[PDB]
């Protein structure tokens, strides 16, 4: 009702390993089960730190966890390595960046950077285009 | 060049890790694997008879049998149960569609 | 599969593990609080049974048993609950419970913000549990009649010899040297048929029982595979509350959990559309 | 609509049913196997002490003893099965609630 | 349709963003019409 039919939550319930899905098989007796799984392979060692800090305020990840490989940090998942550039759309804010231990900081670079860089700068170009007769 | 000896049991491959306050490890790919895993359902169907296992083929010995009451009905009455119950066993685990 | 061990550096973000950790001191790796469990369970007359009852010795000796839960406490801590799943993935524990924390409904914003009071908070219950599990004598109530269920059982098969079921005498010897042999078979069948039959009752009751210790060796085996290896969504499955996490410890014919669950505090009324 | 189907006929209760019609069924039996002989001379142990020399009458009664008394241990045992199975489902209804 | 709503204001966070450049690029007009 549960491997089967859905896909389950329990740990070690239907496989060893994050469950995926399975067969049923029919044998005298009784019934055999082909549990497939989802199993984690080699892994890498990092540098972690709880929240960051920019305008003077903690950021914490939406959904996440950050990380850095020595020069710069990035947000990746929490079980496959994907980095991702920090920015304000990863990240929330909750307070100032004192009460909390172990923060770090950096630079957080809001989605509108680019929807200000190609139109703050093209406005400053549209702004130099008209100013100067 | 073979004997039989005896030894300590072993609990698996010692291993430490090195736990810190500022690292972390995040795995960079995956693999599949289907794992097997067996469950009986049902076991035979029986019945006994109540006199020729007793009494085989003798007269003199069924007769009498009977001033023991009503012992082997409760017999057919026990086994009759486990024999309805194998068909739902089989009935609950197939039959969900 | 591995037995994995805690590094010697013990600073858990500001918890304190003290009490179920291995104590090295003692001459068996076992934790203070196993030390109080193993008090409080008791397991002549055992030198009466020379009529054929032996007690075999279990292959898991107790000293190794302390070990698969000390590897148990040791990759719950450092690596979280990653090591149920495959390799072993290390993770800080002041990060590891921001996890634990967005499992239930609450953002990971209010451990960091409130790190030093929750850490004392949790050192204090810990520390309540030593004195409640040695506080009165009916804790240990459940491993108690398990160890008294096979043993009072025991005594009354020894004692039942004693009778005669309609003999002469309870004394096999001198029912022989008393009756002529054609008629002292008809005695002796009586003797050798209720001895039989009280010890056909001693088995049939073992089957009963086995059958309930079978039943709940699937259920401390199912609360070690989630409560421990993961973080339970099953209400009222791992302790009254919004489970958290849990820490076995092992006990005499048994074992104990230890449930860490969110509780709601003091509320306010509101107003909502 | 629920209303009218636990009300529309008589199987809709038959797993409560069963639990109670099997703990009176199991009564009479014991109560009706107490007319039996088993092999002795009657049924009754007024009437044996009356006709026999007390010498004999060790011999019958004996086999009528050992027959009400194996007749008592039966029903203790059915009923030590049947108590782990209500065991399992009051552990099932304690999780569905 | 929905039963029980009540009124209020939603706060555009997207507005701020461009009225404090509505404060800048507004006021650039404003510091360019005048002359
Ligand atoms: C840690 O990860 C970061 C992120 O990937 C690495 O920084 C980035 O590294 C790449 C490849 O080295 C750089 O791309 C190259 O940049 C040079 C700059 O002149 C360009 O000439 C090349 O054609 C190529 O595009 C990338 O620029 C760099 N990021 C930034 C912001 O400069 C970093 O190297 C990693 N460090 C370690 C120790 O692994
Ligand atoms: C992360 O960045 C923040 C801000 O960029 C750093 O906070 C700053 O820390 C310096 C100390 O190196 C503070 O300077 C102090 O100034 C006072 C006078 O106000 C002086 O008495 C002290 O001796 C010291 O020089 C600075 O004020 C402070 N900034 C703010 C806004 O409070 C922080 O240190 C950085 N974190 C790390 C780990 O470097
Ligand atoms: C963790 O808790 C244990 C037990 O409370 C602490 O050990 C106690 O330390 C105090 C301070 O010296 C002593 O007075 C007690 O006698 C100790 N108890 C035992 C059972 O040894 C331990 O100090 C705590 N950990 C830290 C880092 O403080
Ligand atoms: C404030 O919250 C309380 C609950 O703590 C609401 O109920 C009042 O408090 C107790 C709980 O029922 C009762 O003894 C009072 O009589 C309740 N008050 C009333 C008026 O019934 C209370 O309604 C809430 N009030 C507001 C204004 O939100
Ligand atoms: C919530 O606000 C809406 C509009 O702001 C109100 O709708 C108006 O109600 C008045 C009556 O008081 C009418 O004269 C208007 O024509 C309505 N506006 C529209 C667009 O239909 C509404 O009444 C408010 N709700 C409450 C409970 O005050
Ligand atoms: C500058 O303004 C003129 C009109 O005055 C326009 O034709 C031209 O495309 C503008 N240049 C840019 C780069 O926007
Ligand atoms: C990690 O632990 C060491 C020793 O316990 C300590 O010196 C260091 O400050 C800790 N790091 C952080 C980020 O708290
Ligand atoms: C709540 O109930 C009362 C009476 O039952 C009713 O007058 C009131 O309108 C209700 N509130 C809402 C928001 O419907
Ligand atoms: C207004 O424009 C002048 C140039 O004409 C510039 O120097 C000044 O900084 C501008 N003011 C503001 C507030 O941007």
């Amino acid at each position: 009702s549960e491997c089967v039919l859905g896909q389950s939550k329990r740990v070690d319930f239907c496989g060893k390993g994050y469950h995926l899905m399975s067969f049923p098989q029919s044998a005298p007796h009784g019934v055999v089960f082909l549990h497939v799984t989802y199993v984690p392979a080699q892994e890498k060692n990092f540098t972690t730190a709880p929240a960051i800090c920019h305008d003077g305020k903690a950021h914490f990840p939406r959904e996440g966890v950050f990380v850095s490989n020595g020069t710069h940090w990035f947000v990746t998942q929490r079980n496959f390595y994907e980095p991702q550039i920090i920015t304000t759309d990863n990240t929330f804010v909750s307070g100032n960046c004192d009460v909390v231990i172990g923060i770090v900081n950096n630079t957080v670079y809001d989605p509108l950077q680019p929807e200000l860089d190609s139109f703050k700068e093209e406005l400053d170009k549209y702004f130099k285009n008209h100013t100067s007769p | 060049s073979q004997s039989i000896i005896a030894y300590t049991m072993s609990l698996g491959a010692e291993n430490s890790v090195a736990y810190s306050n500022n690292s972390i490890a995040i795995p960079t790919n995956f693999t599949i694997s289907v794992t097997t895993e067996i469950l009986p359902v049902s076991m035979t169907k029986t019945s006994v008879d109540c006199t020729m296992y007793i009494c085989g083929d003798s007269t003199e010995c069924s007769n009498l049998l009977l001033q023991y009451g009503s012992f082997c009905t409760q017999l057919k009455r026990a086994l009759t149960g486990i024999a309805v119950e194998q068909d739902k066993n089989t009935q609950e685990v197939f039959a969900q569609v | 599969k591995q037995i994995y061990k805690t590094p010697p550096i013990k600073y858990f973000g500001g918890f304190n593990f003290s009490q179920i950790l291995p104590d090295p001191s003692k001459p068996s790796k076992r934790s203070f609080i196993e030390d109080l469990l193993f008090n409080k369970v008791t397991l002549l007359i055992c030198a009466q049974k020379f009529k054929g009852l032996t007690v075999l010795p279990p292959l898991l000796t107790d000293e190794m048993i302390a070990q698969y839960t000390s590897a148990l406490l040791a990759g719950t801590i450092t690596s979280g609950w990653t090591f149920g799943a495959g390799a072993a993935l290390q993770i800080p524990f002041a990060m590891q419970m921001a996890y634990r924390f967005n499992g239930i409904g609450v953002t990971q914003n209010v451990l960091y913000e409130n790190q030093k009071l929750i850490a004392n908070q949790f050192n204090s219950a810990i520390g309540k549990i030593q004195d409640s599990l040695s506080s009165t004598a009916s804790a240990l109530g459940k491993l108690q009649d398990v160890v008294n269920h096979n043993a009072q059982a025991l005594n009354t098969l020894v004692k039942q010899l004693s009778s005669k079921f309609g003999a002469i005498s309870s004394v096999l010897n001198d029912i022989f040297s008393r009756l002529d042999k054609v008629e002292a078979e008809v005695q002796i069948d009586r003797l050798i048929t209720g001895r039989l039959q009280s010890l056909q009752t001693y088995v049939t009751q073992q089957l009963i029982r086995a059958a309930e210790i079978r039943a709940s060796a699937n259920l401390a085996a199912t609360k070690m595979s989630e409560c421990v290896l993961g973080q339970s969504k099953r209400v009222d499955f791992c302790g009254k509350g919004y489970h958290l996490m849990s820490f076995p410890q092992s006990a005499p014919h048994g074992v104990v959990f230890l449930h860490v669950t969110y509780v709601p505090a003091q509320e306010k009324n509101f107003t909502t559309a």
